[PDB]
């Protein structure tokens, strides 16, 4: 018998009980910053067809920078 | 946050002279604090006289020094450097009077003193004097003025000021007082200073525990009130 | 390591602090002198061309030393200022003592003598500024002199310092003209090299400074070209460049 | 939106101040104002607590040394 | 108990309000609508009793207590300094509620070298552990320091170890209470002139009074056995003055 | 660069005088001050915001004169600024005693920067960690110069040092037109400090010095209050 792999929380992959509980509406403003982040790390996972329809691979990395807090 | 520090002439990467910073933290080593408050027509300074023995000659324990007949100062910091600053200020005031023909305004006094302390900050020859000068005096056409001027060489005019271990608490209490504007008469000024030191120290202030110096426009002369006078002032504060 | 003081000799015999001062000229501005008979020029560059910079001097990189001497500068601003002050003082001292203009080389020798002294005595950072010299004298006429923060100097016909110095000198060698170096050709060559050694193209007139020295009726008029003549010079270079594309 | 604010607490007079307070500073201003209201056993945050807390999160200088300015 | 530490009534009350309230009655904080505060910063002269205060809170709350010397956690080898904080916090996750009392932070809290950037890295690890991702948790920290100006401003935030409690050297009236609590257990039928001892003990710290009591007991041990005379307290104070310097 | 940042007389392998850069960083962490050059004159403004109400705001002035036609402003070490202003006044008086004409702005700034360079050439003396903005009315054209601890004097038309200086320059190049006058130069200068000054603009918090045809003069609080009520 081959057993399914065991990599559930090897390096602290967020489990179903470790959700941050922070809604998008909970955070204030950041509309442009939300849209840019949502456009590289959330949108490609769901709507990959729309990305492939233009001929661009979705951006793979984002860097949020600014003053602390 | 030690930084480069070790040489006073060496700037930190962020641009702060760490060695000059430690002079301020050397100021409050003496365990005493002095409070100055400017009234409508007078300026008063109250300091801590903590004689930790019965053998000390209480006459020479004074932190108040008379630089000139019209301007007096109180010391908060290391005693030796404070005395050295007193000696330098006396020479500076005498030189001003001999060179320009009239007594030195209190502002120019440790403008010059802070200028001397600033050269000590730049040139790596003299270790900076770890003590603050609080100067009072009646100058004509501007009335009483109070000047607190630090080892780093920054001088400014204070409606009231305090330096020592209990410096932040005292200046906060003054923040509370000077704002609810009232008639800052001489008795009110002395009361404000006494309340400052008492509230920050929570001490009943036995009359041998403090030294108050008064300069008033009516008699522009540096005077240190004797024990009986400060006892009467403390009683008037009580009721 | 042996770069703690300017007076420390490395085990290989190399003054590391000096060479650190030498290589630091790469951060200095681009100033070049082209080959030219009956004239000579320097072509400087203005890095700080921000619009909020009011212009009052028009010679921030071009300095006049004597009535017949002009020098550029490439290095630390304060060092360049004190060095040019000493330059003018030495030139005027020679003029007072001999009642004759300094003969070019002896002024450059004076600066290099002063400069090397900082590289020998301790407690003084070596002067990290190299500067071209132009001038005329009754001995050798027009000359171009290369100062170097080590106190080493040298006669030159075409050289440059600062950013992209190697590219500028290589390009000056590519079209190096001996003898047939008229002032118009020298100006054209200066603009042509400045077009490439400067990263920004089109060579805007306000960002390029040319100073020329010519012998006119025994007066040695030192000229700094205004915006109009620099504009027409870059226009001439642009029209010449248009013809070069006919090969394709 | 989740905090219990008195009707007299007008948030606009604090957002119009020119101080460059960060989002973390804004959350500090809110949480410490609520804490101050809690200290007095009051279950409603008043404008006085908001003004008092507003002064304690924007005075970041405090110590300084008066000679760097 | 909280009565064991004497003369910090105001500071004791602020620490109770900061830490005891979110762990005992969070209903007030959730009714107001604010996330419960976590962390209190006790600063003062060394030996004044901040650790005793932390133990008193951890005893009244009947919760597990972690005491750590912050100066010990900064190890020469890279990454172990932040690793210790990481293990500490993940440890507090399993055993809840937790009082994470950290000692003098000036080593950790408050630049061109690897060893200096190590302190930066462990500082970022600390601030991430207190306020940030994973679980915001309910454990509390009694992180205490000796020099408050050195502390990083970011280390002073509401959900990030707010409330700078000042614990100065034992107050003038506090000396009497401290001597009452630490000398009362010691058998002593003779009357006490406590004011004289307090005046003879100026600049003393809380531990010094306990050493005075223990050493007075020692003087009694080297003698009859019963504490009867004030001269013993005088010489105890002097030897806890000159020999403890 | 890492171990050579201490000494000011030691070149880094890239030849960077790191101590001067650290002094300039100290300059960039000072109180924001702005000066702009109008076709009518030069206006300099700074924020003298005390840490408490306890201070006498009129005691120490930041916008200060050298001669009747030249004023100074700074963003950095005030104690270092005082010695600088003293030496600048001495140098101007020395020029007046020899040439009998008032110091031109260019020359005065050159010798002040030379004084600055004197403290950045040997070990044991620290660079003057303040940057100075200098005005002047002479030979019928206004001047505005900035001198840094490095000794490099510029010819700024309009600039601002201190905290949030980048945002201050960003405000400029937007509402700064060359053909303006002094009266709106005051309004522009007050606006520039507004993007950095954290608090209400009260008459004893912003000190402005106009450097006009008649000469440089520090504005009294009443006129500053008038302009501040006009802008607000
Ligand atoms: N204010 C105080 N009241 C009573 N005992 C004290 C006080 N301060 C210190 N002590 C005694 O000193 C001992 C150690 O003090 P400690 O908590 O280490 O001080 P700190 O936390 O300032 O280092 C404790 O066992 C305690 O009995």
């Amino acid at each position: 018998d081959v057993l399914p792999p065991e990599a559930d929380s090897s390096i602290m992959m967020l489990t179903s009980d470790q959700k941050p509980d922070v809604m998008y509406a909970d955070i204030g403003g950041m509309d442009i910053q939300k849209q840019e982040v949502r456009e590289a790390v959330e949108l490609p996972l769901t709507h990959f067809e729309l990305y492939k329809q233009i001929g661009i691979d979705p951006p793979r990395g984002v860097l949020m920078y600014g003053p602390p807090g | 946050s030690a930084g480069f520090d070790r040489h006073i002439t060496i700037f930190s990467p962020e641009g702060r002279l760490y060695q000059v910073e430690y002079a301020f933290k050397a100021i409050n080593q003496g365990g005493l604090t002095s409070v100055a408050v400017r009234g409508k027509d007078c300026a008063v300074i109250v300091t801590q006289k903590k004689v930790p023995d019965k053998l000390l000659d209480s006459s020479t324990v004074t932190h108040l020094f008379k630089i000139t007949e019209n301007i007096g100062c109180v010391m908060t910091g290391m005693t030796a450097d404070s005395r050295s600053q007193v000696q330098r200020a006396r020479y500076e005031a005498a030189n001003w009077k001999y060179k320009y023909g009239y007594e030195i305004p209190v502002d120019m006094l440790c403008k010059r003193i802070a200028d001397i302390s600033q050269v000590y900050t730049q040139n790596a020859e003299m270790r900076p004097l770890g003590c603050c000068m609080i100067l009072i005096g009646i100058d004509e056409e501007q009335g009483p003025q109070v000047y607190k001027c630090d080892p780093a060489g920054y001088y400014c005019g204070f409606k009231a000021t305090a330096a020592g271990v209990k410096q932040t608490e005292s200046t906060s209490f003054l923040e509370k007082k000077v704002k609810k504007k009232f008639d800052w008469t001489f008795e009110q000024t002395v009361e404000t200073a006494i309340t400052c030191l008492s509230t920050v120290l929570s001490i009943d202030f036995k009359p041998s525990e403090i030294e108050v110096g008064v300069v008033t426009v009516e008699n522009p002369k540096f005077r240190i009130l004797t024990e009986a006078e400060i006892d009467a002032h403390l009683v008037a504060l009580a009721e | 390591r042996y770069d703690s003081r300017t007076t420390i000799f490395s085990p290989e015999g190399r003054l590391y602090q000096v060479e650190y001062a030498m290589e630091a000229i790469g951060h200095a501005g681009t100033c070049l002198g082209i080959l030219a008979n009956d004239g000579v020029l320097l072509a400087a560059e203005r890095r700080n061309i921000h619009k909020l910079l009011d212009e009052v001097f028009f010679s921030e990189k071009i300095y006049k030393l004597n009535e017949d001497m002009a020098c550029s500068v490439a290095g630390i601003t304060s060092d360049a200022n004190v060095l040019t002050n000493e330059l003018r003082l030495i030139a005027q001292r020679y003029l007072l003592q001999y009642q004759e203009p300094i003969p070019c080389e002896q002024l450059v020798t004076a600066l290099c003598d002063i400069k090397q002294a900082y590289t020998q005595f301790g407690g003084k950072r070596p002067f990290g500024v190299s500067l071209l010299y132009i001038g005329w004298d009754k001995h050798y006429g027009f000359q171009l002199y290369q100062s170097d923060p080590s106190g080493n100097y040298g006669g030159w016909k075409a050289t440059c310092i600062g950013n992209n110095s190697a590219a500028a000198v290589s390009m000056l060698k590519q079209d190096y003209k001996e003898g047939e170096m008229t002032l118009k050709s020298a100006l054209a060559l200066a603009i042509k090299v400045l077009n490439k050694t400067m990263d920004v193209s089109k060579l805007s007139a306000e960002k390029v400074e040319i100073a020329t020295l010519t012998r006119e009726n025994g007066k040695t008029v030192i000229r700094v070209l205004k915006q109009k003549e620099v504009e027409q010079l870059i226009k001439k270079h642009e029209e010449e460049e248009a013809k070069a594309e006919r090969e394709k | 939106s989740k905090m219990n604010l008195s009707e007299e607490v007008d948030l606009e007079d604090y957002v119009a101040r020119p101080d460059k307070i960060s989002g973390a500073d804004i959350n500090s201003i809110c949480q410490e104002s609520g804490m101050l209201a809690v200290r007095e056993n009051r279950y409603i945050v008043l404008a006085k607590d908001f003004e008092k807390a507003y002064k304690t999160v924007i005075k970041k200088d405090e110590q300084e040394h008066e000679f760097y300015k | 108990s909280y009565s064991e530490i004497g003369g910090l009534s105001e500071q004791i009350r602020e620490l109770r309000e900061v830490i005891e309230l979110p762990l005992t009655n969070p209903e007030l904080f959730q009714r107001v609508g604010i996330i419960p505060p976590k962390g209190c910063l006790l600063y003062g002269p060394p030996g004044t009793g901040k650790t005793l205060l932390a133990r008193a809170v951890a005893s009244q709350l009947d919760c597990n207590f972690l005491k750590v010397v912050s100066s010990s956690i900064v190890d020469k080898y890279i990454g172990e300094s932040a690793r210790l904080i990481r293990e500490m916090f993940n440890y507090a996750r399993d055993h809840q509620p937790c009082i994470i009392f950290m000692d003098e932070i000036d080593a950790i809290g408050g630049e061109g070298t690897s060893a200096d950037r190590e302190i930066q890295r462990t500082l970022m690890e600390l601030l991430n552990q207190m306020d940030g991702f994973d679980t915001l948790h309910r454990v509390k920290m009694i992180m205490a320091t000796n020099r408050p100006d050195t502390l990083d401003p970011a280390l002073l935030r509401p959900g990030r170890l707010d409330r700078k409690i000042h614990i100065d050297l034992p107050n003038e009236q506090a000396r009497l209470d401290i001597l009452k609590i630490h000398a009362g257990p010691i058998t002593k039928h003779g009357e006490i002139d406590y004011e004289a001892i307090v005046k003879l003990s100026d600049g003393f710290n809380g531990a010094d009074l306990r050493n005075v009591c223990t050493e007075a007991g020692m003087f009694a041990i080297r003698a009859d056995h019963d504490f009867v005379v004030q001269e013993d307290f005088m010489k105890a104070v002097r030897k806890v003055a000159d020999s403890k310097k | 660069e890492r171990g050579y940042s201490f000494s000011l007389t030691t070149f880094s392998p890239s030849g960077k005088l790191v101590q001067i850069e650290y002094a300039l960083a100290a300059v960039a962490g000072g109180a924001p001050s702005v000066g702009i050059k109008a076709a009518n004159g030069v206006v300099l403004a700074t924020e003298k915001k005390q840490k408490s109400i306890l201070y006498d705001e009129r005691s120490v002035h930041k916008v200060e004169p050298i001669t009747k036609h030249i004023g100074l402003v700074y963003s950095g070490m005030g104690p270092d600024y005082r010695v600088l202003v003293h030496r600048a006044r001495k140098l101007a008086q020395q020029y007046y005693l020899v040439y009998q004409e008032p110091i031109p702005t260019a020359q005065l700034v050159q010798r002040v920067a030379s004084v600055m360079q004197e403290y950045t050439q040997s070990g044991g003396v620290r660079p003057f960690g303040v940057s100075l903005l200098i005005c002047g009315w002479n030979e019928g054209r206004p001047y505005l110069f900035q001198s840094d601890p490095s000794g490099a004097y510029f010819a700024w038309k309009a600039t601002a040092m201190g905290k949030n200086y980048v945002n201050g320059k960003t405000f400029l190049e937007k509402r700064y037109n060359e053909d303006l006058e002094l009266e709106d130069a005051i309004h522009t200068a007050i606006l520039t400090l507004k993007e950095s000054f954290e608090g209400q603009m009260t008459e004893d918090n912003i000190e402005v010095g106009i450097c006009n045809e008649a000469g440089f003069r520090r504005l009294t609080p009443t006129e500053v209050k008038d302009y501040l009520a006009a802008i607000a």
